[PDB]
């Protein structure tokens, strides 16, 4: 309080200082049962590959991209990425995404470079001049190769055939025997979006596909269409939102919050303070729930009392008696039952003049406001920016001065409606 | 304090008042409500 | 509670104080107001058993305990008017508190007539506090009593078409029912330009904090801010200028409280 | 950068002249009732019950304070009473009398 | 020939639900009492998007094209209604150009007694199709009162449409504008009612 | 630039538009008195000195 | 009356439309403020020749 008045010596009163404000008290995410996954494994665990002198490529879209399942396949005879990293990736999407794939030899670590080179890659199994995404290998010469051989090699752009096709073999070394080639690059295909369990009835952070907030999910009785995923109010804040892994609709209610407001009595008579969070509910933060809110600190008095510090909806506070700040109903005034019949009159016997004070302003401070010193003092340069607003400073100052004219005018209209200036008798 | 903005003194200087409220009042316990309704 | 706006919001200073201690102000001005009105009488005077007020009729406006104690209009009265960081607050007067005023300055003003104002209230019989009602317009207290039934009969008839006029109609109302539209409208207004985009990318504000990097996102919040702001200090002075509007009715209603129940106003019209 | 405070300082500059306004509005509406207090109440009785402080009006007598007025309302209190039996009127020879 | 289109038309603008409450949106809509076009076909232009529906009750009318060309130059949307649900494909079909039932690619999908009601939209790359089912006893024109229609699908397709054409008892054609409205959503979450802000005095 | 015209030309409509809120508070001020001066003063006789 | 201007303007949101009901409401009152101040009387009286 002393901080929000910016003062150390706070008068009696009541005084807001602050918002009370339920945190999330964790995180929800939800998203549909995932679902129509990319089928990678038509790369990823086919029986072979074309030669890379005739190096495949196709498209990967309209698919959920299960980048989560190749992260982990560590059995790969080879990986890398380029434009991306495989623990990014498994989260990441493609605006068109795209898949390769090729017989070739151990060797074709350079023919994965953006504009690639040696045979396979001048064949045909070259990676873009500015290339991207990522590239897997699998142990062909393990057993897709048999003893034989097979037509995994090539001699002299992206998946183009001055090119011919050649045989590699499982008895060479690791660089000439043959592996089975695979790449994946840059909405079509996105990673799947994980969901939490859902928790109800506490102050909770949540993302309902890509509707997120905080709030007080509670289930709810409300009755939306089949299509219908979100709710809103009338003033189209949301109101509720259907679950996406089991049809439920839950009233998104706030977390509570309010304006903390501190009763004191002056700090001249004591240091104790009594405060007020505005309508909560008290079980949420002496103690006293009150239509106004929670009121903490005070001792509830029973008996009512002249209002000393206002709180609202017939609640007063103020300090008594050893001493601390008590709550009260506030009395309205003493009962009095007239005693009223057809044939009786109560006629006084006696007076007293009374001298009420009664107190009235009638003038402000007269007040003027350069505001070409206030706004630039002493700049010229910011003076005639300040022109480019054209009438506002000439507008302003003729304003303040039509109620520094009227102050004059308010006092001569009290004071000067007598013509003469009446001297006492001696 | 400099930054353009001024206090600009009343009209009426308190004297001047207390003149008015003098004559008002010396009105008021002299003659009644006579000195609003003319002489 | 975006702590990226938060310290945006620092920036420009004393603003959201100041608006603050505005409707501060105006809060305060509500339960002033209604204390000039109603807290006119020191002592909550109540109702006589008896109710022989020479044949006129009161019990329409009196006190009902089985009506909250309101009386039977007053019933009728309160039938027919009718979370974004915003917040109503409680009037410090509850309906129940402006009742016991409202049946304490009719149970003076039935019992003891202007008396209740000058002082301690003087109980006189009904018959007799319209004697010197007629006597206060120029016409001699025997055309009251030589026509007492007949005026409490049109006294008692008119009090019954009052039930009927605002039974049928609210458009009476229609100054207390405007007050509620005004000031709801004012808050749809001001809920409502949360949604506006003020040139920004978005108006939902996670949203641009999503879409941007810290420095661009700077620049699209501070649109916001300023339109939001702007939102918010045309709202205040609308409000400080309706608050006004309704005091100087409250100066007037307290008036005609202190005049017009507590006297008797020769004021024409 | 000047634009941001220019804009600033003058929307701010906005706020308070509106403030001053709608305050100078407040004491005006003060200042006619202050002039209607002593035109009604010092230069005259008024009747206006309530107007010029609790208590039947006699006079009042206004004194200077900083930016305003104090009246001294000098009221009537009737201050002791006695209960009676009343009647509306009285009977004589048949003709009802009335005070 | 033409017919005036009533009150029909009106759809569900987003997937969101709201009740008891008076919503206003600008979005393409059949203007109320616009003329619709009636047929018993020719390649129609798609303009501002497109209201269809037909009075049927031999299921006969079984699909739709779209596109620029809607033929064989490039990727053009082909939808049937096969008797087990919709089909969907979008190659560049260089087909037959007046087929009839038995009385490259990019994207493949598989979901008078009665008045089927149809809108189709193309916005930002997205292609929206809604729908309605009503019975009926009026036979020349649409039957004048007020049901709203819902989502079926909400294809990503990116395809550019500029014209669309029917495949083989009658039926009725009117175009979308940036027309704005007033929905009356009832307490079950249903719009019930409408204004076209636009047609006049009152309604404005 | 026309977002600029737009920002200064709506915050001085504003201007205005409070300027006259204001100013027909100050002649509502006026006509509920020019009112009562003709309820009290023309339609009856007032003792309201001054 | 630019169009490219007014796309800009609906992007304030309610602003222009608050400050249209604003003005609508000091014209009305005026009109108000006439009635109150000469419409006291039920009847056009007229003076006798
Ligand atoms: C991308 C892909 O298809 N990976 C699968 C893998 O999940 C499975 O475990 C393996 C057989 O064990 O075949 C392959
Ligand atoms: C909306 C929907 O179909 N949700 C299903 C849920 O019913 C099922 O119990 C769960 C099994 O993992 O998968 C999801
Ligand atoms: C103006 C005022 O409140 N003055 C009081 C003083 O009378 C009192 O003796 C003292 C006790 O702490 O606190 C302060
Ligand atoms: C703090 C306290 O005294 N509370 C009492 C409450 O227990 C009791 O029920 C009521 C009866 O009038 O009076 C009060
Ligand atoms: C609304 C009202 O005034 N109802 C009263 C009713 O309570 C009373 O029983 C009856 C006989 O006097 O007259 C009538
Ligand atoms: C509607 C009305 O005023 N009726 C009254 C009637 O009750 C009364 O008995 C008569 C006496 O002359 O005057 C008339
Ligand atoms: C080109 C066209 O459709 N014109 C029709 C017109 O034939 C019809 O008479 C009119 C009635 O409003 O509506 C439209
Ligand atoms: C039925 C179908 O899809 N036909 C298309 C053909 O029109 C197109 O010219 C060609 C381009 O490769 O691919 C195939
Ligand atoms: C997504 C897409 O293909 N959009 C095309 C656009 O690039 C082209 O300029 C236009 C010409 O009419 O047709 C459409
Ligand atoms: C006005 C309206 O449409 N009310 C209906 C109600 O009759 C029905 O029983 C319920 C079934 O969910 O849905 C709602
Ligand atoms: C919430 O407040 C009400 C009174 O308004 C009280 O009866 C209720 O017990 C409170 N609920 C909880 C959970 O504390
Ligand atoms: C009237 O009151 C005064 C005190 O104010 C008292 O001295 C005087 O005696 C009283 N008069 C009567 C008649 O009781
Ligand atoms: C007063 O009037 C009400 C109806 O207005 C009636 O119920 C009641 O009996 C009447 N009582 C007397 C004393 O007239
Ligand atoms: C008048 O008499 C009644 C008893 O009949 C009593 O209750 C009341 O207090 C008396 N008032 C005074 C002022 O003595
Ligand atoms: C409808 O199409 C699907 C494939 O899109 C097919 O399996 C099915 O047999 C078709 N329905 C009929 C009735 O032939």
């Amino acid at each position: 309080t002393k901080c929000t008045l910016k003062s150390f010596t706070v008068e009696k009163g009541i005084y807001q200082t602050s918002n009370f404000r339920v945190q999330p008290t964790e995180s929800i995410v939800r998203f549909p049962n995932i679902t129509n996954l990319c089928p990678f494994g038509e790369v990823f665990n086919a029986t072979r590959f074309a030669s890379v002198y005739a190096w495949n490529r196709k498209r990967i879209s309209n698919c959920v991209a299960d980048y989560s399942v190749l992260y982990n396949s560590a059995s790969f005879s080879t990986f890398k990425c380029y434009g991306v990293s495989p623990t990014k990736l498994n989260d990441l999407c493609f605006t068109n995404v795209y898949a390769d794939s090729f017989v070739i030899r151990g060797d074709e670590v350079r023919q994965i470079a953006p504009g690639q080179t040696g045979k396979i890659a001048d064949y045909n199994y070259k990676l873009p001049d500015d290339f991207t995404g990522c590239v897997i290998a699998w142990n062909s010469n393990n057993l897709d190769s048999k003893v034989g051989g097979n037509y995994n090699y090539l001699y002299r752009k992206p998946f183009e055939r001055p090119l011919q096709s050649y045989g590699f073999q499982p008895t060479n070394g690791v660089g000439y025997q043959p592996y089975r080639v695979v790449v994946l690059s840059f909405a079509t295909v996105c990673g799947p979006k994980k969901s939490t369990n859902l928790v109800k009835n506490k102050c909770v952070n949540f993302n309902f596909n890509g509707l997120t907030g905080t709030g007080v999910l509670t289930e709810s009785n409300k009755k939306f269409l089949p299509f219908q995923q979100f709710g809103r109010d009338i003033a189209d804040t949301t109101d509720a939102v259907r679950d996406p892994q089991t049809l439920e609709i839950l009233d998104i209610t706030p977390c509570s919050f309010g304006g903390v407001s501190v009763i004191t009595p002056g700090t001249n008579t004591s240091n104790q303070v009594a405060v007020l969070y505005q309508d909560v509910n008290c079980t949420e933060v002496n103690v006293f729930q009150t239509r106004a809110g929670c009121l903490i600190g005070a001792e509830h008095v029973n008996n009512s009392y002249e209002c000393d510090i206002p709180i609202g909806a017939g609640i007063c506070a103020s300090y008594q008696t050893s001493q601390s700040i008590i709550a009260y109903t506030m009395s309205l005034g003493a009962e009095n039952s007239v005693a009223y019949s057809n044939n009786s009159i109560a006629i006084p016997t006696n007076f007293t003049i009374s001298v009420t004070t009664e107190i009235l302003p009638v003038s402000m401070t007269k007040t003027s406001v350069d505001c070409t010193m206030y706004i630039c003092g002493d700049s010229t340069e910011c003076s005639n920016l300040l022109l480019q607003y054209g009438s506002f400073c000439t507008q302003l100052n003729r304003a303040l001065t039509g109620i520094a004219v009227e102050q004059d005018k308010n006092t001569q209209e009290v004071f000067a409606q007598v013509k003469q200036i009446y001297k006492t008798p001696p | 304090k400099f930054n353009g903005l001024t206090v600009l003194p009343p009209l009426l200087t308190d004297e001047m008042i207390a003149q008015y409220t003098s004559a008002l009042l010396a009105g008021t316990i002299t003659s009644g409500w006579t000195f609003g309704a003319g002489a | 509670d975006s702590t990226e706006c938060s310290n945006l919001l620092l920036q420009y200073g004393s603003f959201c104080t100041q608006l603050n201690r505005a409707l501060t102000g105006i809060a305060v001005e509500q339960d002033k107001n209604t204390q000039e009105v109603f807290a006119q009488v020191k002592q909550i005077y109540k109702t006589p058993p008896i109710k022989d007020f020479g044949g006129f009729n009161f019990s329409q406006i009196l006190p009902d305990p089985s009506k909250s104690k309101r009386s039977f209009i007053e019933d009728l009265l309160f039938n027919k008017v009718t979370f974004n960081g915003l917040t109503v607050l409680p009037p410090l007067l509850t309906d129940e508190m402006i009742a016991q005023y409202t049946s304490a300055l009719l149970a003076g003003t039935i019992t003891s007539g202007w008396t209740f104002g000058a002082g301690a209230a003087l109980q006189i019989p009904f018959a007799m506090q319209m004697a010197y009602r007629f006597n206060g317009i120029g016409v001699t207290q025997n055309v009251l009593y030589e026509n007492q039934k007949l005026i409490a009969n049109q006294f008692n008839s008119a009090i019954g078409k009052i039930q009927d006029s605002l039974s049928s109609t609210a458009s009476a109302l229609g100054k207390l029912q405007d007050v509620v539209n005004q000031n709801a409208q004012a808050l749809n207004t001001l809920v409502k330009q949360l949604s506006s985009n003020f040139g920004a990318i978005s108006s939902v504000l996670n949203d641009i904090l999503s879409r941007l990097d810290k420095v661009e996102a700077e620049v699209q919040i501070d649109r916001l801010i300023t339109g939001r702001l702007q939102s918010l200090q045309t709202y205040v002075t609308q409000q400080l200028i309706r608050a006004a509007e309704i005091r100087a009715s409250a100066n007037l209603a307290a008036t005609k409280m202190s005049e017009c129940v507590l006297g008797q106003s020769k004021r024409v019209d | 950068q000047i634009d941001r405070l220019i804009t600033g300082r003058l929307q701010s500059l906005q706020t308070y002249v509106t403030q001053q306004l709608i305050r100078a509005a407040e004491i005006r509406a003060s200042a006619n009732l202050a002039a209607t207090k002593m035109s009604e109440c010092v230069l005259g009785q008024s009747k206006r019950v309530d107007f010029c402080g609790k208590g039947y009006h006699l006079m009042s007598f206004p004194q200077s304070a900083p930016h305003g007025v104090v009246f001294l309302h000098v009221t009537y209190v009737p201050a002791q009473e006695k209960n009676f039996t009343t009647a509306p009127a009285i009977c004589h020879d048949g003709k009802a009398h009335f005070p | 020939a033409y017919t005036n289109s009533f009150t029909r038309g009106v759809y569900y603008p987003d997937k969101v639900f709201r009740s008891s409450v008076l919503h206003s949106t600008q979005d393409l809509f059949l203007p109320f009492f616009s003329n619709v076009t009636w047929f018993h076909n020719p390649v129609l232009p798609f303009n501002d998007g497109v209201y269809f529906a037909s009075t049927e009750k031999s299921n006969i009318i079984r699909g739709w094209i779209f596109g620029t060309t809607l033929d064989s130059k490039t990727q053009s949307l082909l939808i049937v209604n096969n008797a087990t649900n919709v089909v969907i494909k979008v190659c560049e079909f260089q087909f037959c150009n007046d087929p009839f039932l038995g009385v490259n690619c990019t994207f493949e999908y598989v979901s008078f007694k009665n008045l089927r009601e149809f809108v189709f939209k193309n916005i930002d790359g997205y292609f929206k199709i809604y729908s309605k089912h009503t019975p009926i006893n009026l036979v020349r024109d649409l039957p004048q009162g007020f049901s709203a229609l819902e989502p079926l699908v909400d294809l990503p397709i990116g395809i550019n449409i500029t014209r669309f054409q029917t495949l083989l008892a009658a039926y009725y054609v009117g175009y979308l504008q940036p027309r704005t409205f007033l929905l009356k959503y009832n307490e079950n979450g249903t719009i019930t009612d409408a204004v076209d802000c636009a047609l006049d005095p009152l309604s404005e």
